[PDB]
């Protein structure tokens, strides 16, 4: 649902490179191979944790609170 | 693309797909 | 006592054993409990 | 008067009475919660039975007939015939036909399963007295209905009512009144009524009258308002209930300024234009304590947009 | 449009979130027009009847049952409820 912070196989921190990510493919103009290499994830287990994530927090944020302060 | 009666590619039957099911979906014979 | 919270307008309700289950400002009939008030513990792991 | 046959588990060793018994369910076992001796084991728990209620219908268990995977229809008229013609069961058919009847009739209003059931219950109980022999059964049924509808709090008008069961109102009330007198004689021998079963509870229309006129629930809430503060003027405290809460009603439907026309409110709830005018003039004089403080004060409504005469 | 009467005789408009959570039936009401004529005439005997209208002819909507319906139909409320709307009736797109 949301970024994991950390790589599931070599607990490489992840968590801090999905606005990074977002950035370079929308304003940089890169594909997402490149703007992977360039955050430095090198090994392909970190690339799939970045690569494939889905953010269904952005889904769940549309509907209204339920309790509001 | 460039001529407007040049022959399709097995690539551009997805297009035809797409267009598909925006008209229809899934569960078009339910609600039809 | 008990404060509950309306499921459409989230307007906050008092209500007791005898008060109609119905919201008083939009007129919803379905109320979410409120979040308790005590503090709860939990492992990070 | 009879034999006791009652079994009470106390435990031998701790001769303490009453015991402290815990019944764990898990293990099938009633042990003593004090010196931990087992009392009683194999506990059974508490498809092939069927499940009645013994309220409406008490004791009568009956079998219908019917075709199976194969069956002749010979065996079936006449089976069926001979089971028609029985005189044990003649006797609580009435009754049975009593029942069929009144969820005939509570189903075409479209009300809630608990009023039939307390409709039911409450001709059971006043079936078979021998007050009730020179009414006629459509009286019964509509006044075991009312009464019904009251337990529930859903309670209805006598004119809604009269809409479906076609009775005259002096039967109907002589009907009520007898019935009502029932239950109460029945409730001491062994409750019956609550502040509910107060006739004029008037604050219960209101929620449907609006809704019938389609006015927005802040609209019903006023007019809530209006009625339940309506009691302290002694001039309308008298009026008939439905009265009550229909000029309520206008004048809330005048102060939100809903294009609705009273030639139509009084169409709709079937009441008098010049009822409802000449009691506004005597509610008229009262606006000021008949409108919400809280509305005036935030500014929804001001009490400029009653027209004045 | 799909509806639902309360036990107090209210009905309102009923949506298909409320639906699941109040266990209630997501359904609409049908109703039809009712035309009441009756014929009389002259028996005599030994004779075919002519039956002739009586100036009776009574034509008001009547109630038949409710017809559950299908999500995402023609009478159901989110065929036009755009995604902004699907959102705020808590449904999902
Ligand atoms: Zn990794
Ligand atoms: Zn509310
Ligand atoms: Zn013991």
């Amino acid at each position: 649902m949301i970024v994991p912070v950390r790589c599931f196989s070599c607990g490489k921190v992840v968590g801090d490179k999905w606005e990074s990510y977002l950035n370079l493919l929308q304003e940089d103009e890169l594909d997402e191979g490149t703007a992977l290499s360039r955050l430095g994830l090198k090994r392909y287990c970190c690339r799939r944790m970045i690569l494939t994530h889905v953010d269904l927090i952005e889904k769940f944020l549309r509907y209204n609170p339920l309790e509001k302060r | 693309f460039e001529d407007e009666s040049a022959p399709i590619t097995a690539e551009d039957s997805w297009a035809v797909i797409s267009a598909f099911f925006r008209e229809k979906g899934l569960v078009s014979q339910q609600l039809d | 006592t008990l404060k509950y919270i309306c499921a459409e307008c989230s307007s906050k309700l008092s209500l007791s054993r005898t008060d109609a289950v119905r919201c008083k400002d939009c007129g919803h009939r379905i109320l979410l409990k409120a979040r308790t008030k005590r503090l709860v513990q939990f492992e990070a792991r | 008067r009879g034999p006791n046959l009652n079994i009470v588990l106390t435990c031998p060793e701790c001769k303490v009475y009453p015991p402290k018994i815990v019944e764990r369910f898990s293990e099938g076992d009633v042990v003593c919660a004090l010196c931990g001796l087992v009392l009683s084991d194999k506990l059974v728990d508490t498809r092939v039975g069927e499940a009645s209620n013994p309220l409406l219908d008490g004791n009568n268990l009956s079998t219908r007939i019917g075709k199976g995977e194969t069956t002749d229809m010979r065996f079936t008229k006449e089976l069926n015939k001979a089971q028609g013609k029985n005189v044990m069961d003649k006797k609580d058919n009435e009754v049975q036909a009593a029942f069929a009847k009144i969820t005939m009739l509570c189903d075409a209003a479209e009300l809630p399963k608990i009023v039939k059931d307390c409709a039911k219950e409450a001709y059971k109980l006043c079936h078979d007295e021998k007050t009730l022999k020179g009414k006629s059964m459509e009286s019964i049924m509509a006044a075991s209905i009312l009464i019904g509808c009251r337990r529930a709090e859903v309670a209805r008008t006598f004119k809604e009512i009269q809409s479906l069961i076609h009775v005259k109102t002096k039967e109907f009330g002589k009907t009520l009144n007898i019935m009502k007198n029932i239950l109460r004689g029945k409730s001491e021998d062994g409750k019956i009524d609550t502040d509910n079963m107060s006739g004029a509870q008037n604050l219960t229309y209101i929620p449907r009258f609006c809704s019938h006129l389609g006015l927005p629930m802040q609209v019903t809430t006023s007019a809530e308002y209006t009625a339940k503060k309506c009691k302290e003027i002694k001039e309308i405290a008298g009026k008939s209930p439905i009265t009550i809460a229909v000029v309520s009603i206008y004048l809330n439907i005048l102060l939100f300024q809903i294009p609705i026309t009273a030639a139509k409110v009084g169409q709709t709830l079937q009441v008098t234009e010049g009822t409802i005018k000449s009691g506004y003039k005597i509610l008229y004089e009262h606006r000021d304590k008949l409108v919400d403080p809280q509305l005036i004060a935030n500014g929804v409504v001001s009490l400029d947009n009653l027209p004045g005469v | 449009k799909p509806m639902v009467n309360e036990s107090d005789g209210v009905t309102h408009a009923l949506y298909p979130q409320e639906a699941r959570l109040r266990n209630l039936t997501y359904s609409s009401g049908l109703f039809v027009d009712v035309k009441k004529r009756t014929y009389e005439a002259i028996d005599v005997p030994g004779r075919e009847l002519k039956y002739e209208l009586i100036a009776e002819e009574s034509e008001g909507k009547v109630f038949i049952g409710r017809l559950p319906i299908m999500l995402r139909s023609k009478n159901c409320y989110l065929s036009e409820a755009t995604e902004s709307d699907l959102y705020k009736l808590k449904e999902c797109p």
